[PDB]
C-alpha cells in the first residue's frame, strides 16, 4: 500500500529506482477510476441542490474572492475551483450545453454524477467498464427513442407569446425572481421579439448588451430599445437635454499627430517659436471650424481633448461627450448607422449617427449620472435595465433574463418540445427497466444501473423540498400505467395533481434530448480512463 | 541521495526505464483498447487510442527511454501501427533478462543468443507463413470484403458497415495506387442518417464568414478550376482612401476580366459585404486552407497569382465540374470534378455530434486494413496466433541447444506470450484463464488459434478472417530485435556538461 | 454522501470548503456581527461610534449615522457584504432609514437561523415571508397620507419631519434651529436635488448654536502681494487657462543653437507672449480672475499694476457651483470677451473667526446654492454636524420630491406587527409560524429603539398593541416620558416612500441571502 513495494534492492546492497516514491503517489487502473469518480461525487453531489423551483441558489468564492450568488448550475460551476481533470472535463460539458442549449444545465451533471457512482458500485462487484459503456450506450438508444415516443411541437412564429410566456415562466420559477413572475415573462418577451431573425440564424450577443445598476424596485425592471452608456456631458454647465441629436462619431484625439519615427526639430530663433504658435492656433481653429461644419448636436469622442477644446465646444453650444471607449463607440455606430471617423480629414456628412431619443436619469442622491439613447428607428441593439435591492440581486435577473433568452431561442430554433418536472425521466426509468427485463443478464445488470441512476432527478426534487421519493415513484408510474401521458411526474409546489399540463411546465425536448445523449457519452468516455501517475 | 551508474547498474536502470515506458502504454493495444486524456500543460487534453500518438506526445528525458521510443517512431513510419507491439515485444526482453543480467550474464552472450533466437522465428514464421493473393482478391472480392468485415466486426452498425465496406473496396480498386493516409480523407457532416453517407470524388469544407463571397454559384460550369490569389481584395484624406479606392476599383477590374469561376484571396471574405460584393458576377472566395490546397493542386492543378493583376491559364482551366449544394441546411464549398481527383472522401453523414473519434477509429482502419491485405500476399492468424506459435517453436528449439544460449531463447520465447496477454487485458477478460487455453490449444491442437474479441474465448483465428502480413509481422519482431539488443549493449552513460 | 467523514478530498493548500448548515451558521454570525456594529444609533437617544483601522493608519470616524460607519470596515463574510451593499443601496435612495433597514436584515436573519434550528426548510421562510412583506405592505397603504398639495401644510411636515430626523442625531439640543435652516436651504433650491451645489464649512472654534445658513459663500484662497485687498462689484471670471511654465504641447521641438543671443531672443518672445496673454486676459474688462491652476510673480505683478484680483486653485466643482449660482462662465481662449460670461456680485471682504482668515462672499444673484457656517468645537463633532445636514436636506429633498407620509417612531412599526399578527393568526401552517417570527424580530426593532434610553419594552409593545387594537395608527412612545403619544401632534412623522423602500428592502435582502446554501472557500492567499 504506503510507499509502493518496500525492498530498496533484491539482495541487500543499496539501492534505488523510484525517486522518492515515499511522498508520491502511484495509481493503477481500479484505484484510478476510484479517485476519477469520488472527483464525480464531489461535483454532483455540490451540484445537485440547485435543482427544481425548490433548487436554492450557492456561494462560491474564488481565490480572488469575488461574490457570485448563481443559480444556473453552468454558472455555479464556471468559476469554482476547479483541481481534478474529469472535474474540468464535466465543466466544460456544462459549458458546451449551455452554449448550443442554455437550459439543462443542472440536468447533465447530476445524470452523469449518478451514471458514474452506479458505474462504481459496479466496478465493486469486478466488472470491466466496457461492457458498462456498452450497456450504457444501449440505455441512451432506448432513452431516445422513449422520448421519441410523446414528442411534441410547437409555434415558431414571431408574435407567439403566450405558450413562450408558460415556460419561461416554468423556467425561471426555480430562480429567486418569481416575484415578478409575468411580468419578467413578459419583459422577455417584448426583448427577444423587438429584434429577431426567422432565416433559422442566430441572434450576435455582441450586438445585444444587456446591464443594470443598483437602485430602485423589482417591478420597475422594462424594456430599453436603445444603446446604453455610463458616461456624462463635457461640461457640466451644459444643459443635459439634447434632441434631433446627430451622433458625430469621433474616434482621435485633439492633439497634432506625430509620426513614430524617430525625428527631431531644432527652434533656434523667435520667428520659429512665433510660427509653431500661430500653426498650433490655426489648425485649432480649423478643428473647430470642422466640427461646426455639419452642425451635429451630438460628438462622441474616444480619448477625451483638453479645456481649451472643452471651452471651444461650449462657447460653440455643440453637445459633446469624452472617455468614450472603442467598443461603446462600435456600438454606437453599428445600432445608429453610422460610420467610422479615425481622424480629422475622415469628418464627413455621411459618417455620422443618430439617435431617437437620448435621455439621462438619476435616482436622487447618488452623485453619478447616466446617459441613455432610445426610440432608434432602426436600432441594432436591445437591452434591459433592471432595479433591485443591491448588486447580486440584479445579477441574479441578468443570469434569470439570460437563461429565459436561452429558452425562448429553442422554442424558436426547434418546434419540438415535451414536459418533464420528473415526468419524462420516470417514463425513460420505466423504459430502460423494461429493456432490462428483455436483456441478456450480463448487461441487464448495466440496464438497471443506468435506470436506477437515471432515477435521480426525482431524488434531488424530492429532497430540495422533502416530499417522499419513493411512494411518489409508486404513484406516478401507477399513474402512468393506468395512462400515458409526458407531463405524469411531481407536484412541487403543491398543485393537487401530478399533470404538467395543468400547470403549464414546458421544456424543449431538444434539450434534455442532448441532456441524455451528451450524459451518456461523457460518462462512457470517462470510463474509457483508469490511469494516474502523479509525481 | 543514491547514484548508480556502474555497467550492471546502468544496465538495469536503462531496462527499467525501458519496463517504465511499456507500463504507461500497456493499455492501449487492440481495437477494443482504452486511453487516457493527457494535457500538454497548456490546458489542451488529447485524447487518442493509437499508442504511436501517445508516445509523440509523451516526453521522457531517460536516455533508454528516449532511444526506445525513438525505435518505435522509426517503426512508426515504416510499415503499419505495430508501435504498440513492437515496445510491448522488447520490454518484455528486457523485463525477462533481468533474472539473468543481476547475476553475471555478460551482455555479449545476449546479444547472440537474441540474434540467433531472431533468425530462428523469422525463419520458422515462413513455413507457417499462407499466400491468399489468388484466392479471388482482385476479382470475386468476398474474401477482401471479409477482411474489411473483420475491422468492424460485433456491432450493430453492420448493416451500415457491409455499404462502407463496399464503399471503400470499390475506392481502393479505383485507387489501388498503394493507398496512403494522407491520399485520403473524411470530413464531418452533421444530421442525417448514417446509412446516408457517401462517396465523393473531391473534398467538403462548408463557407464560414469568413471563407466564400455569395451564394448562387455556377455549379454547372464546363471548367471551373482553383485560382489563388495573394492580394487583398475586401474594402491625408485624398493621398490613401482614394489609393483604397483606386486599388478595389482596378482589383475588380482584375476579377472581372480572368473570368476564374473560383476565386481565393489571402485576406479573408467578409460576409457582411455579400451585397457589396455580389457584384463580380463569379464565385470569389478567401482565406483556404492549406489542406483543400494540398487536396487541389494534384485533383486538377489549382493556380496561384502573385501580382497585382497576375493572370494565369489555370484561374479558368480545365477541371470537369463544380458541386455546391445544400448540406443539411448549410451550402458547402465542394472542389470536385478533376481528371486526377486522386482523393475520395467519405462524407460523415450522422445523427451523432461526438461521433468524429468513432468514426475515425472505424473509417481509417477499414482502408489500411484492406491496403495492407493487397499489398502483401502471405498472411498467418492473428490474435496472438502467431505468437504462440513463435513461442512454441522457440521454446522447443531452446532445449535442442547445448550451451548459454538456451536460457536466453527460452527467456525469449517466454517474452513472445504478451500479445495475446495484452489484447485479452484491454478487452478486460481475466487474463491467465484464456492464455492457458489458447497456450494449450496451440501447442497441442492447432497451429492458428488466436484471441476472440467478440466471444471472448480460444477460437482459429484463421478461420475468424483475422490477417496480417507477414512481410510487416517479420519487420516489425526484427525491430523489436534490435532495439533489445541495441538496449542491452549499453554498459557506461557519458554526459560530460559543457557548463 | 458528504465530506463530514470521507477518507479522500479535492482541496487546494490550505483550501477547506465547509458545508450548508455551518455555512448557514457562518454567513449568519457576520450578518448579526453587521447588524450589532450598525445598531445602538437609532432613535433620538443613538450612541456614535468610533472607527480604528487595524493597520497603523487608524483611521478614525466619529459618527451616529451606520451607513458610513458600515463604509469603512472589513468584510470577510459575503452576506456582511450583501448587507452593506442593501445598505448602501438604501443610502443612495434616501438619506434615512439606511441603519433601520441594516437591523431589520439582521434580526431577520437572526430569526431565520433560529426557525433553522426550529427545523424549518429556508423556502417555506421565504414564501410566508413573502405573503407577510405583502400584508405588511398592505397596511402600510392603509394609513398613508400625503399633504403636498398645501404650500403651508407641506412645510409643517418639513418641519415635523426633519425634526424626527435631526433627533435621532446629536443635534437635537438646537434641532428647532437647525430645522429651520434646512427648510430655509431646500426652498432655497427651489426643490432641485444637486447636492453638489451645497456647500458647509469645517472650520474650527465657536458653539454649535452660532451656525446659520449665510446667502453668499466664502472663498479659501490667498490674496496676491501687489494685487489688490478688497475689490467691489467686480465681475466673475473663471478659466482654464494654464498661464503657468506657458509651453507648446509639440514636443518634437527642441533649442540647438550656437550663441546664447539666440535664447535671449527666444526668452524675450516668451516674456513678450506672456504680456500679450495679459493683454487679453485684461481687454475683456475683469476685476476678479478665478484660475484652476497656480499663477507666478508676473502675472500676478502684472495684475497688482492692472489692479485686478487674481483667485488661483479652485477646482472644477466649485467653480461650476459658482456660475451655477452667479452666471459667470468656464474660459480658455481670452480672445472672444464678448462670448465669455461673468456673474454678478455684490461682497466680497475679509472675516477673521478664531486665528484663521477666511474670504467672505454675500451678495448672490440666483441663490441657487446652500452654505452654513458651523462653529464646530472638534473635527469629528463637525463631521457629525455635516452629516446629520446632509441627511436632513436629503429626505427633505425626498419628500419634496413624494409628499407621502406616515407615522413611525414604532407606531408605524407596531402596526405591522399587527396586521401580520392577525394574518398568521387566519393561517394555518408552518408558514404561519415564519412570519410570526418575522413580525416578532419587526416589534424587536423598537426593543433597541427604547433601550437606547432604557426604557421598558413588553410594557410599551402591549400598550402599541391595544392602541392599534381600537385603530389608533397614530399611537407611538414619546423618548421624553415613555408613554404613547399622537406622532402627529408629537411632531414625530416619517415619510411613507422612505420607509416603504426600507420595508421591502429588507424583506429583499432577506429573501436574498435565505436562498445560499452551500458556501466553499478556494486556498486562501495569505
Ligand atoms: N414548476 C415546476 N414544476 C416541476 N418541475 C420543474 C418546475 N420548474 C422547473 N422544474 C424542473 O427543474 C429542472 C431544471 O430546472 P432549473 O435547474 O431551474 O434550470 P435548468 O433547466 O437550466 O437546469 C427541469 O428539468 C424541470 O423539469
Ligand atoms: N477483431 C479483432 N479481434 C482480435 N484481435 C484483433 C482484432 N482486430 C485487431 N486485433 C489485434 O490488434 C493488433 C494490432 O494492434 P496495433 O495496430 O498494433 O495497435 P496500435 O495501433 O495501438 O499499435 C493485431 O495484432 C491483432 O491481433
Ligand atoms: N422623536 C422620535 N421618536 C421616536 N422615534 C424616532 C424619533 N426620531 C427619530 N426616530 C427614529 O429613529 C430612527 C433612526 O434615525 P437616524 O439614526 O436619523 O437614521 P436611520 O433611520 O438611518 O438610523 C429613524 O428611523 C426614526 O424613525
Amino acid at each position: 500500500a504506503s510507499m509502493g513495494t518496500l525492498a530498496f534492492d533484491e539482495y541487500g546492497r543499496p539501492f534505488l529506482i523510484i525517486k522518492d516514491q515515499d511522498r508520491k503517489s502511484r495509481l493503477m487502473g481500479l484505484e484510478a477510476l476510484k479517485s476519477h469518480i469520488m472527483a464525480a461525487k464531489a461535483v454532483a453531489n455540490t451540484m445537485r441542490t440547485s435543482l427544481g423551483p425548490n433548487g436554492l441558489d450557492k456561494m462560491m468564492v474564488d481565490k480572488d474572492g469575488d461574490v457570485t450568488v448563481t443559480n444556473d448550475g453552468a454558472t455555479i460551476l464556471s468559476m469554482m475551483d476547479v483541481d481534478h481533470q474529469i472535474a474540468k472535463l464535466m465543466v466544460e460539458l456544462s459549458k458546451s450545453q449551455d452554449d448550443e442549449i442554455g437550459d439543462g444545465t443542472t440536468g447533465v451533471v447530476v445524470l452523469a454524477g449518478a451514471l458514474l457512482e452506479e458505474a462504481e458500485q459496479l466496478l465493486d462487484r469486478g466488472i470491466h467498464p466496457i461492457r458498462i459503456a456498452d450497456g450504457y450506450e444501449q440505455a441512451a438508444r432506448v432513452a431516445i427513442e422513449h422520448l421519441d415516443k410523446i414528442s411534441d411541437s410547437v409555434l415558431v412564429d414571431i408574435k407567439d407569446t403566450e405558450p413562450l410566456i408558460q415556460t419561461a415562466k416554468t423556467t425561471l420559477g426555480s430562480k429567486v425572481v418569481n416575484s415578478c413572475h409575468r411580468q419578467m415573462a413578459e419583459i422577455a418577451v417584448n426583448a427577444v421579439l423587438t429584434v429577431a431573425d426567422m432565416e433559422r440564424r442566430d441572434v450576435d450577443f455582441e450586438l445585444i448588451k444587456v446591464e443594470g445598476k443598483v437602485g430602485g424596485r423589482l417591478e420597475d425592471t422594462k424594456l430599453i430599445k436603445g444603446v446604453i452608456v455610463d458616461k456624462d456631458f463635457s461640461h457640466p454647465q451644459m444643459p443635459k437635454k439634447v434632441e434631433d441629436a446627430k451622433i458625430a462619431i469621433l474616434t482621435c484625439p485633439f492633439e497634432p499627430p506625430k509620426p513614430k519615427t524617430k525625428h527631431k526639430l531644432d527652434v533656434t530663433s523667435v520667428e520659429d517659436y512665433k510660427a509653431l504658435q500661430k500653426y498650433e492656433k490655426e489648425k485649432f481653429e480649423e478643428m473647430i471650424q470642422q466640427i461646426k461644419e455639419t452642425g451635429a448636436n451630438l460628438a462622441i469622442c474616444q480619448w477625451g481633448f483638453d479645456d481649451e477644446a472643452n471651452h471651444l465646444l461650449l462657447q460653440n453650444n455643440l453637445p459633446a461627450v469624452r472617455w468614450v471607449g472603442g467598443p461603446e463607440i462600435e456600438l454606437i455606430a453599428i445600432a445608429t448607422g453610422g460610420r467610422i471617423v479615425p481622424r480629422f480629414s475622415e469628418l464627413t456628412a455621411e459618417k455620422l449617427g443618430f439617435a431617437g431619443l437620448v435621455q439621462e436619469i438619476s435616482f436622487g442622491t447618488t452623485k453619478d449620472k447616466m446617459l441613455v439613447i432610445e426610440q432608434c428607428k432602426n436600432s441594432r441593439a436591445v437591452t434591459i435595465f433592471i432595479r433591485g435591492g443591491n448588486k447580486m440581486i440584479i445579477e441574479e435577473a441578468k443570469r434569470s433574463l439570460h437563461d429565459a433568452l436561452c429558452v425562448i431561442r429553442n422554442l424558436i430554433r426547434d418546434n419540438r418540445v415535451v414536459y418533464g418536472g420528473g415526468a419524462a425521466e420516470i417514463s425513460c426509468a420505466l423504459a430502460v427497466s423494461q429493456e432490462a427485463d428483455k436483456c441478456p443478464t450480463l448487461e441487464q445488470y448495466a440496464m438497471r444501473a443506468f435506470a436506477d441512476a437515471l432515477e435521480v432527478i426525482p431524488m434531488a426534487l424530492s429532497e430540495n423540498s422533502g416530499m417522499n421519493p419513493i411512494q411518489t415513484m409508486t404513484e406516478v408510474r401507477a399513474r402512468q400505467v393506468k395512462e400515458m401521458n409526458p407531463a405524469l411526474g411531481i407536484d412541487c409546489l403543491h398543485k393537487g395533481t401530478n399533470d404538467m399540463k395543468q400547470q403549464h411546465v414546458i421544456e424543449t425536448l431538444i434539450g434534455k434530448k442532448q441532456q441524455i445523449s451528451l450524459a451518456t457519452q461523457m460518462v462512457r468516455m470517462i470510463l474509457k480512463i483508469d490511469d494516474i501517475r502523479k509525481p | 541521495g543514491t547514484d548508480s551508474s556502474q555497467g550492471i547498474p546502468q544496465l538495469v536502470s536503462n531496462i527499467s526505464a525501458c519496463q517504465v515506458i511499456a507500463e504507461a502504454v500497456r493499455t492501449t493495444l487492440g481495437p477494443r483498447g482504452m486511453d487516457k486524456l493527457i494535457v500538454d500543460g497548456r490546458g489542451k487534453a488529447t485524447i487518442s487510442n493509437d499508442g504511436a500518438t501517445i508516445l509523440k506526445l509523451l516526453d521522457v528525458v531517460h536516455p533508454a527511454a528516449k532511444t526506445l521510443v525513438d525505435i518505435a517512431k522509426s517503426q512508426d513510419a515504416e510499415v503499419g501501427d505495430g508501435t504498440t507491439s513492437v515496445t510491448l515485444l522488447a520490454a518484455e526482453f528486457l523485463k525477462q533478462v533481468k533474472p539473468y543480467v543481476e547475476e553475471g550474464l555478460h551482455p555479449q552472450i545476449i546479444i547472440r543468443a537474441f540474434r540467433t533466437a531472431t533468425q530462428l522465428a523469422v525463419n520458422k514464421i515462413k513455413e507457417i507463413a499462407v499466400t491468399v493473393k489468388k484466392a479471388d482478391k482482385v476479382e470475386q472480392r468476398k474474401l477482401l470484403e471479409k477482411c474489411a468485415m473483420t475491422a468492424l466486426s460485433s456491432k450493430l452498425i453492420s448493416q451500415q458497415k457491409a455499404f462502407f465496406a463496399k464503399m471503400v473496396v470499390d475506392a481502393v480498386m479505383m485507387l489501388d495506387d498503394l493507398l496512403q493516409l494522407k491520399m485520403i480523407g473524411i470530413k464531418k457532416v452533421q444530421g442525417g442518417a448514417l446509412e446516408d453517407s457517401q462517396l465523393v470524388a473531391g473534398v467538403a469544407f462548408k463557407k464560414t464568414f469568413s471563407y466564400a463571397g455569395f451564394e448562387m454559384q455556377p455549379k454547372k460550369y464546363h471548367n471551373p478550376k482553383i485560382a489563388l490569389l495573394n492580394v487583398e481584395l475586401e474594402l491625408d484624406y485624398q493621398a490613401i482612401v482614394d489609393a483604397e479606392w483606386n486599388i478595389l476599383y482596378d482589383k475588380l477590374e482584375k476579377i472581372h476580366h480572368s473570368g476564374a469561376k473560383v476565386v481565393l484571396s489571402k485576406l479573408p471574405i467578409g460576409d457582411v459585404a455579400t451585397q457589396y460584393f455580389a457584384d463580380r458576377d463569379m464565385f470569389c472566395a478567401g482565406r483556404v486552407p492549406e489542406e483543400d490546397l494540398k487536396r487541389t493542386m494534384m485533383a486538377c492543378g489549382g493556380s496561384i497569382q502573385t501580382s497585382v493583376n497576375a493572370l494565369s491559364a489555370d484561374v479558368l482551366g480545365r477541371c470537369q465540374v463544380f458541386e455546391e449544394t445544400q448540406i443539411g441546411g448549410e451550402r458547402y464549398n465542394f472542389f470536385t470534378g478533376c481528371p486526377k481527383a486522386k482523393t475520395c472522401t467519405f462524407i460523415l453523414r450522422g445523427g451523432a455530434e461526438q461521433f468524429m473519434e468513432e468514426t475515425e477509429r472505424s473509417l481509417h482502419d477499414a482502408i489500411m486494413i484492406v491496403r495492407r491485405a493487397i499489398k502483401n500476399d502471405s498472411v498467418v492468424a492473428g490474435g496472438g496466433a502467431i505468437e504462440m506459435e513463435l513461442s512454441k517453436y522457440l521454446r522447443d528449439y531452446s532445449r535442442t541447444i547445448p550451451g548459454k544460449q538456451q536460457l536466453l531463447i527460452g527467456a525469449y520465447a517466454k517474452a513472445l506470450e504478451i500479445i495475446p496477454r495484452q489484447l485479452c487485458d484491454n478487452a478486460g477478460f481475466d487474463a491467465t484463464n484464456i492464455l492457458n487455453k489458447l497456450r494449450a490449444r496451440h501447442a497441442q491442437g492447432g497451429t492458428w488459434y488466436g484471441v476472440d474479441i467478440n466471444n471472448e474465448d480460444i477460437a482459429d483465428n484463421f478461420e475468424a478472417f483475422v490477417w496480417e502480413p507477414a512481410m510487416v509481422r517479420i519487420n516489425a519482431l526484427t525491430a523489436a530485435s534490435e532495439a533489445a539488443c541495441l538496449i542491452v549493449s549499453v554498459d557506461e552513460t557519458i554526459k560530460n556538461p559543457r557548463s | 454522501a458528504s465530506l463530514s467523514l470521507a477518507p479522500v478530498n479535492i482541496f487546494k493548500a490550505g483550501a477547506d470548503e465547509e458545508r450548508a448548515e455551518t455555512a448557514r451558521l457562518t454567513s449568519f454570525i457576520g450578518a448579526i456581527a453587521i447588524g450589532d456594529l450598525v445598531k445602538s444609533t437609532l432613535g433620538p437617544k443613538g450612541m456614535d461610534k468610533i472607527l480604528l483601522s487595524s493597520g497603523r493608519d487608524a483611521s478614525l470616524m466619529v459618527t451616529n449615522d451606520g451607513a458610513t460607519i458600515l463604509k469603512n470596515i472589513g468584510v470577510d463574510n459575503p452576506a456582511a457584504k450583501v448587507l452593506v451593499d442593501m445598505s448602501r443601496v438604501q443610502d443612495d435612495e434616501v438619506g434615512d432609514g439606511t441603519t433601520s433597514v441594516t437591523v431589520l436584515a439582521a434580526e431577520l436573519l437572526r430569526e431565520a437561523e433560529s426557525l433553522i434550528a426550529k427545523k424549518i426548510h429556508p423556502q417555506t421562510i421565504i414564501a410566508g415571508w413573502r405573503e407577510a412583506t405583502k400584508a405588511a405592505r398592505e397596511a402600510l397603504l392603509s394609513s398613508a397620507v400625503d399633504h403636498g398639495s398645501d404650500e403651508v401644510k407641506f412645510r409643517q411636515d418639513l418641519m415635523n419631519i426633519a425634526g424626527t430626523t435631526l433627533s435621532s442625531k446629536l443635534l437635537t439640543h438646537h434641532k428647532d434651529h437647525f430645522t429651520k435652516l434646512a427648510v430655509e436651504a431646500v426652498l432655497r433650491l427651489k426643490g432641485s436635488g444637486n447636492l453638489e451645489a451645497i456647500h458647509i464649512i469645517k472650520k474650527l472654534g465657536g458653539s454649535l448654536a452660532d451656525s446659520y445658513l449665510d446667502e453668499g459663500f466664502l472663498l479659501d484662497k490667498k490674496i496676491g502681494v501687489n494685487q489688490p485687498k478688497r475689490i467691489e462689484n467686480a465681475k466673475i471670471l473663471i478659466a482654464n487657462t494654464g498661464m503657468d511654465t506657458d509651453k507648446i504641447k509639440i514636443f518634437g521641438s527642441r533649442v540647438r543653437v550656437d550663441s546664447t543671443a539666440k535664447v535671449a531672443e527666444i526668452e524675450h518672445a516668451e516674456k513678450e507672449k506672456m504680456k500679450e496673454k495679459v493683454e487679453r486676459i485684461l481687454k475683456h474688462g475683469i476685476n476678479c480672475f478665478i484660475n484652476r491652476q497656480l499663477i507666478y510673480n508676473y502675472p500676478e505683478q502684472l495684475f497688482g499694476a492692472a489692479g485686478v484680483m487674481a483667485i488661483e486653485h479652485a477646482d472644477f466643482a466649485g467653480v461650476e457651483r459658482l456660475a451655477l449660482v452667479t452666471g459667470g462662465e468656464i474660459a480658455s481662449t481670452f480672445d472672444h470677451p464678448e462670448l465669455v460670461k461673468l456673474g454678478s456680485c455684490k461682497l466680497i471682504e475679509e472675516v477673521m473667526i478664531g486665528e484663521d482668515k477666511l474670504i467672505h462672499f454675500s451678495g448672490v444673484a440666483l441663490g441657487e446654492a446652500c452654505t452654513i457656517v458651523l462653529r464646530g468645537a472638534t473635527q469629528q463633532i463637525l463631521d457629525e454636524a455635516e452629516r446629520s445636514l446632509h441627511d436632513a436636506l436629503c429626505v427633505l429633498a425626498q419628500t419634496v420630491k413624494d409628499s407621502r407620509t406616515v407615522y413611525g417612531g414604532g407606531c408605524s412599526e407596531m402596526l405591522m406587527a399587527h396586521a401580520v399578527t392577525q394574518l398568521a393568526n387566519r393561517t394555518p401552517g408552518k408558514e404561519a409560524v415564519a412570519m410570526e417570527s418575522y413580525a416578532k424580530a419587526l416589534r424587536m426593532l423598537p426593543t433597541i429603539i427604547a433601550d437606547n434610553a432604557g426604557y421598558d419594552s413588553a410594557d410599551l409593545v402591549a400598550q402599541l398593541r391595544a392602541a392599534h387594537s381600537e385603530g389608533n395608527t397614530t399611537a407611538g412612545l414619546d423618548m421624553r416620558e415613555g408613554t404613547i403619544g399622537d406622532m402627529a401632534i408629537l411632531g414625530i412623522t416619517e415619510s411613507f416612500q422612505v420607509k416603504r423602500q426600507v420595508l421591502l428592502s429588507a424583506a429583499e435582502a432577506a429573501e436574498v441571502i435565505l436562498r445560499v446554501d452551500n458556501i466553499i472557500k478556494a486556498a486562501p492567499r495569505k
